[PDB]
């Protein structure tokens, strides 16, 4: 599809001028034998109720359980299940290699687990974490990786993530230096989201603010869908009306259901080695290609020849 | 326009025991040495030596080239000889005009390469190769050449 | 950039404007008393500095210079040729992460270079509990170089190596070669000086050079010069009073070998680096003809009146039966 | 301790008609060339004659250390020629013990450097400077050495 090409070449040309960032949603996290959030949302419940819940957890339910377990047991027990649920070592997945390949000059996270901090370090490309208030000042490199979501480092304690409604409620006092550099992010750069659903209140409502703030100068951030049914042409519409851009794997490729790990390969494939002039086609495509690099050599009266090596990578 | 004035090259190896076709296009450094010389030998002794005509002798040759031959190096991939036939042309210098060509035929060639060229940077490819001129204990080999300029 | 030390461990001024902190050490170097002038902290800071220095060949300032004996030793094994001391060393239990950088220097050596990859990828992950820098730093630079290596490796078996040899010889697993191309995919060796925390961007920048290309162009640019100069004084008749223009290449290719093999650095077996020993031994062996031979009116040798005669030492011969070829060394006899 | 061996060295210069020292003492590279030759520029001659034993002849120098005065320098800042000295010691081989300074004295000099290094880099200072030992026509001239060792 021409929108496609689109949307690669608008990628690959961020990558060049290292205006790349990605933003890793759960798909990513759950490529690694990582225990989803309904798991341990299950497992409150289980000790609220005695039993388990019966039917996919509302949105609202997803905050209001945890926030009945914190009201009631207590800090302990929240604690404690979560020191069970998150105390374990698991090894790092292709894709958060091919992430880290594209270079991208920062790196977002709502996962609130360390293996991307694995991912980075074993690359070699050095970030400057921040996920408390703290780090922000400390930060050296020039290169973040930004835990919105709060983090273990400091301890498997109920105060160090966001886990519960009063803090999606209280997020704007609890970590707002986070909030204005994660503001500064989106507004500066091309930002992609990968293994993001499309129900996160808070961080909708956050893109949505900042496409009305910044009306026809929003550079829209990119989305890549990942479900193996394609997406609908309305869907699209309305998400493409409310001022993103959309890229369906499913288009791309055909697997089954469950082969997510598939998909997710095939899209950031196509993304990094698309190195891409591949796309020229015709015959008169050509000549406006090799004018595009060659014309702005005309204030200089002569070049040497070998050195035409560097203008065409 | 002004000046520099270059040339070209043709190369053609063969395994025997059939036509097996290896071969590259061109030949840039194509440095080709021959040599002949002596240290010492013999004992000396029985006065008359009736004979005398040790002179060793051996060629080296050089070529570049990526092209292996497309079919069965693949074929292979998953000690016959490597007999090679250069090939050129010569101009008469008066007219400048394409009047001969030159074959060259080496019959048996044995192939050494020095297999530690790990270079530091991605290079552009040119997998020198270097041949050594081999002959059994029978006759002849070495160097037969073919030549043109019947005008 | 303050001082500017010369290669034989003498320092001179360079852009000091304020208090010769290299003068009062070098002072302090002879002054027992002074050396007595020091709390027993103070006194180990300068002992452990003394034990530096002497390790790293500097003597004393210009200004006292008198006839230096820099001492030369090469003390990694990879280089005396030990490969069944060394097949010993790395069957042993490692304790520390050094040895695990040794270790890993040594399985590269003797050809077992799977391995090494996975051995590095394993000291990379573990090193940072510790809080070292530049293991880290360094393990990176090795495993580029030894991926550099297998890529190579693989290719020029498969072109002709299946000519070479006769079978074509897989020495790698096909999971790894594909993982290796994945892992290392963009890497770009420039930016990882510039990738590190400033921390590590304040202590060993001196560390710098390895990362691009250039580490191998500063010294080759160098010895291009000198074996301009001493080409130039051969055909002259000139004699040269102190250090010839010579020495100062026999100086710097021990330097340059003693950084490139202590420090496990897998550099070694690269043919740039061959190409360096190369004309550095055989401009020293020129030089030595040369004196061999000529003539003199009365003061000629009256001007250094010995030689090194270039004693061939031990460690001459196995730089030469190391870094030439049959092709370069009949080149050598020849002349 | 394993091999390097050093020595030393040391450059005087002087000015003519004053006891003025303007000039370097320790001479870095201190390469040091004669040279003599012969052509045809007498390539005919009258004959019955003896000869001329021209031999041309010539001596060149040059020393890098610099720093040549401050006192001298601030007078003059405000052509006898000069005159050098160099200055070095030996040492009997058998004995390695010091227990000769040789002495040699060049009278006439004429300091005519490239006065353009325009490096691209800067370096530790040092202008190598080069020297031509001048001569008239009266006498002696080139040079005259003396030796210790009276042991």
């Amino acid at each position: 599809d021409n929108n496609v090409v689109e949307c690669i070449k608008e990628i690959t040309e961020s990558s060049r001028n290292g205006k790349l960032v990605f933003f890793v949603g759960a798909g990513v996290s759950t490529l690694s034998d990582y225990p989803q959030w309904w798991r341990l949302v299950d497992k409150y419940h289980e000790e609220l109720y005695g039993s388990p819940k019966k039917g996919n957890y509302s949105s609202d339910e997803y905050l209001r359980i945890p926030q009945i377990f914190y009201n009631v047991k207590g800090e302990m027990a929240f604690d404690g299940i979560l020191k069970d649920f998150f105390q374990v070592d698991k090894p790092t997945n292709p894709i958060h290699d091919k992430i880290l390949a594209m270079n991208p000059a920062h790196v977002i996270t709502t996962n609130y687990d360390n293996l991307i901090d694995t991912a980075c370090w074993k690359r070699g490309k050095y970030f400057s974490v921040i996920s408390a208030e703290e780090d922000v000042a400390n930060a050296t490199s020039s290169r973040y990786l930004l835990k919105v979501a709060g983090d273990f480092r400091k301890g498997f304690k109920g105060e160090n993530v966001v886990l519960k409604e009063d803090d999606y409620l209280n997020y704007d006092q609890n970590y707002p230096l986070i909030s204005n550099l994660m503001k500064t992010i989106i507004a500066t750069h091309t930002i992609v989201f990968i293994g993001y659903g499309l129900g996160d209140y808070n961080i909708n409502m956050l893109l949505n603010w900042v496409r009305k703030l910044q009306k026809d100068s929003f550079h829209k951030p990119f989305f890549i869908r990942t479900d193996p049914s394609p997406i609908e042409n309305e869907t699209l519409i309305y998400y493409e009306n409310k001022g993103l851009r959309i890229i369906d794997a499913a288009s791309l490729i055909d697997s089954n259901e469950y082969d997510y790990l598939e998909r997710y390969s095939a899209v950031m494939d196509l993304l990094i080695e698309s190195q891409e002039n591949k796309f020229i086609t015709k015959d008169d495509e050509v000549i406006d290609y090799i004018y595009g690099k060659i014309s702005p050599l005309f204030a200089l009266q002569y070049i040497r020849k070998i050195d035409l090596k560097h203008v065409f990578e | 326009m002004k000046t520099v004035i270059q040339d070209t090259a043709d190369v053609y190896f063969k395994r025997k025991s059939d036509g097996k076709l290896v071969f590259t296009a061109e030949a840039q450094t194509a440095s080709f040495s021959q040599a002949i010389s002596e240290e010492k030998l013999r004992g000396g002794i029985g006065n008359k030596p009736l004979y005398i005509l040790k002179s060793e002798k051996e060629i080296n040759l050089t070529v570049k080239n990526a092209f292996f031959d497309l079919e069965w190096l693949a074929m292979t991939q998953g000690s016959e000889r490597y007999e090679v036939e250069y090939r050129t042309i010569a101009y008469n210098p008066d007219t400048e005009e394409v009047y001969s060509d030159i074959y060259i035929q080496f019959p048996n060639v044995s192939p050494s390469g020095e297999f530690e060229m790990s270079l530091e940077n991605g290079n552009a490819l040119a997998p020198e190769i270097k041949f050594e001129a081999l002959a059994d204990t029978d006759t002849d080999e070495m160097a037969v050449v073919i030549e043109a300029s019947r005008d | 950039y303050d001082y500017h030390f010369e290669v034989n461990g003498t320092v001179v001024r360079h852009k000091n404007k304020g208090f010769g902190y290299m003068e009062r050490f070098f002072e302090l170097k002879e002054s027992c008393d002074e050396r007595s002038k020091l709390s027993k902290k103070q006194y180990e800071r300068f002992n452990a500095l003394f034990n530096f220095f002497e390790k790293n060949g500097v003597i004393c300032m210009a200004k006292d210079a008198g006839t230096l004996n820099t001492s030369i030793e090469i003390n990694s094994l990879a280089y005396h040729g030990k490969y069944d001391v060394m097949k010993k060393f790395i069957e042993e239990q490692s304790v520390s992460i050094e040895d695990d950088y040794k270790k890993a220097f040594f399985l590269a050596c003797l050809g077992r270079w799977e391995e090494s990859y996975d051995l590095y990828s394993n000291i990379i992950l573990n090193s940072i509990d510790e809080s070292n820098g530049c293991v880290y730093y360094l393990s990176q630079i090795n495993r580029y170089r030894i991926y550099q290596s297998i890529t190579q490796a693989v290719t020029q078996f498969n072109g002709l190596g299946l000519l070479t040899f006769g079978r074509h010889y897989k020495p790698f697993t096909d999971e790894f070669l594909a993982r290796i191309e994945r892992e290392m995919t963009n890497f770009n060796i420039d930016d990882l000086f510039n990738g590190m925390p400033f921390e590590f961007q304040k202590k060993y920048k001196i560390l710098e050079f390895l990362s691009d290309n250039q580490f191998l162009y500063d010294d080759t640019v160098k010895l291009f010069e000198l074996t301009n100069k001493v080409r130039s004084e051969m055909s002259e008749g000139s004699y040269s009073f102190g250090m010839s223009s010579d020495i100062v290449v026999l100086l710097r290719l021990y330097d340059n070998l003693r950084f490139l093999y202590e420090n496990c650095l897998w550099s070694v077996s690269f043919h740039e680096f061959h190409q360096y020993i190369r004309n550095s031994m055989s401009l020293l062996i020129e030089k030595a003809e040369y004196e061999r031979t000529r003539d003199i009116d009365e003061l000629g040798f009256s001007f250094f009146g010995k030689k090194s005669g270039f004693f061939m030492e031990y460690y001459d011969f196995v730089n030469i039966s190391r870094h030439f070829k049959i092709d370069d060394i009949k080149n050598l006899e020849r002349s």
